[PDB]
């Protein structure tokens, strides 16, 4: 009872979350107002001309085209409590010099779960377009709701794994030069490739290579110019410059599950990719009677805050969503998984 | 030529709110949804309505599973239309059917 | 130093709402809040489950109450967490502990 | 005046340490080749002179 | 939702079906002119030819 506690200042434990994905490749939002939606995507292709005789005839060549797929439904709902006995104790926060109402605690813990429901819809943003280029195919597979895949369309040219005997670490490293992997493995990219994304420990191999090093300085080989000697440690998504017309950049971001803290991007992996490439950020409908009812049915994120009769009562706080990242060319990026 | 009946979805047949929630699942075969299910005689997991065995009935299924559902996710209030349930093919009383539930909080109307 | 973490004290696990009944007792020891209850065989009286009589669970104590108590006050709907309600050592797998209480408008999550 | 290569045939040319030591002479050679690959991802590109 | 007139659909195939000409003739000159300097022998045969 008698322990007259003074409380210094408080601390925040920030996740290091930064997406990259929901504003580089994903600019472009499409929000539905319909039930399925499709993705076309032509097949185009030619065959080699043949030599025939001009005396005989000619075949008939089949003519191409047509291809479609749908990947509907999409849904998110993170609902919190308020629990009106919590605010009888004080906070971690709010010294005990100086008090407060158990009014103004409600407030804020209301809050700070607003500022969590967001978070966590954000999270499920990021993981869906990780995943959409990351393999090109998708697992939506949760409690009651049953699984939705999702075949975006990539085909296998596009995710070599280095698996072997010869991959990255069983060559020298100051003999083997690295760029004839890459310029291999971008040959089947369909299109400019000009961000190459790494991870915090797929890009300690890659500069260890002496080859690289060596072309850094030239003075005429090459453009290029890459920050070693750490530019930005400690941190979410960087830049370490340019490689000549592709950049290099560097993503450690992390996602936290239910008490694990992991990272998106595997240990070794890259992802040939272009800024260019677009990607879709389409929303569904919210199917909500109360949101039909204010004919807010195409929305990116709905908040909704309620109160239950009877004499137990509780508040409550939910924001809906259904956030479904699609790719319109899966064949756009290359992801390499080293080893 | 081909018909196009169209049915509004509503398998409730009353104001009583659906409750849901969720427990183990043992499926030996895939479930749709609207199908009842009873607890297993010996590991008490969830299974399939037999048709048979009388007050197994607990609950409905509420969202479609198989044998790689670990948890179902099940209601447990409310009232649903006789026509909608997807009955085994076991029951054939109708009599028993529309009481298979009583004494828990799911009705038949 | 000592470190004392100051954490939220939330029961119910879903936003169904939670009832409540009164009917009488016959605990034998001081009983803490959610002690799930058991309908006796020979005087109907109310008491704490065992933990071994599948699917005896009949609801789950709301307020602490000790043998001296003549009316016990229990939930009988709602959905509750496993990790905050207090269920006997008898029960040692996981997966009978889950469904106890189906059948009955209370839920485990 | 041109030597039109092969997309990996070049792995193999510029691997010779005697080409890398001729473009930084400062003095020897008017050379002026572009490795680190300028164009990535496309049909025929120009390497520089 | 918005559909087009079966006839505008007929041009559509037929521009197609010509753009596919052109790049399948174009690429036998390509085939021909590689052969030829590459090794100043070649050998022009097929299937009815």
């Amino acid at each position: 009872m008698y322990t007259t506690a003074q409380l210094l200042a408080a601390n925040e434990q920030k996740f290091k979350f930064d997406p990259l994905f929901l504003r580089l490749f994903f600019r472009e939002s499409y929000p539905f107002t319909t039930e399925k939606v499709y993705l076309s995507q032509i097949p185009g292709l030619v065959n080699m001309a043949l030599y025939v005789s001009p005396i005989v005839s000619g075949e008939v060549i089949r003519s191409r085209g047509g291809s479609t797929s749908e990947f509907t439904p999409g849904y998110v709902k993170p609902k919190h409590e308020v629990n009106p006995q919590m605010t009888l104790r004080r906070l971690p926060d709010e010294d005990p010099q100086n008090l407060a109402d158990p009014a103004y605690r409600r407030r804020r813990i209301i809050m700070q779960n607003m500022r969590d429901e967001e978070l966590a819809i954000a999270q499920v943003e990021e993981m869906q377009a990780v995943s959409a280029v990351l393999k090109g195919k998708y697992t939506m597979t949760g409690e009651a709701f049953d699984p939705v895949e999702v075949d975006m369309g990539r085909s296998e040219e596009n995710n070599i794994t280095q698996s072997g005997g010869t991959e990255w670490s069983k060559r020298d490293k100051s003999t083997y030069d690295p760029t004839d992997d890459i310029e291999a493995y971008a040959l089947n990219a369909s299109g400019v490739v000009n961000i190459i994304v790494f991870d915090p420990k797929g890009w300690a191999l890659f500069r260890s290579f002496k080859a690289v090093k060596e072309k850094l300085d030239t003075r005429r080989g090459s453009n290029s110019e890459l920050e070693t000697a750490v530019k930005d440690l400690g941190k979410a998504v960087s830049y370490k410059g340019m490689y000549g017309d592709v950049a290099i950049v560097v993503y450690s971001g992390q996602y936290v599950e239910n008490g694990v803290k992991k990272n998106f991007l595997p240990d070794n992996t890259m992802v040939l990719g272009n800024t260019q490439a677009r990607g879709l950020r389409t929303y569904g409908c919210i199917q909500d009677a109360d949101a039909q009812r204010e004919g807010i049915n195409a929305s990116a994120r709905y908040p909704k805050n309620w109160v239950t009769t009877g004499d137990p009562a509780r508040e409550f706080t939910m924001i809906q969503s259904a956030p479904l990242m699609l790719l319109a060319d899966p064949d756009e990026f290359v992801s390499v998984q080293l080893a | 030529t081909s018909k196009e009946t169209f049915t509004h979805y509503q398998p409730q047949g009353n104001s009583d709110p659906a409750h849901t929630a969720t427990a183990p699942g043992g499926l030996s075969a895939k479930a749709p949804a609207m199908t009842p299910l009873m607890l297993d005689t010996s590991s008490r997991k969830l299974v399939a309505w037999d048709g048979t065995t009388d007050g197994a009935a607990v609950g409905i299924l509420a969202v479609a599973a198989d044998q790689t559902s670990t948890t179902l996710t099940f209601y447990k209030s409310g009232t649903f239309r006789y026509e909608d349930v997807l009955w085994p093919e076991a029951a054939s009383d109708e009599t028993k059917k529309r009481t298979a539930f009583a004494g828990t909080a799911i009705s038949i109307v």
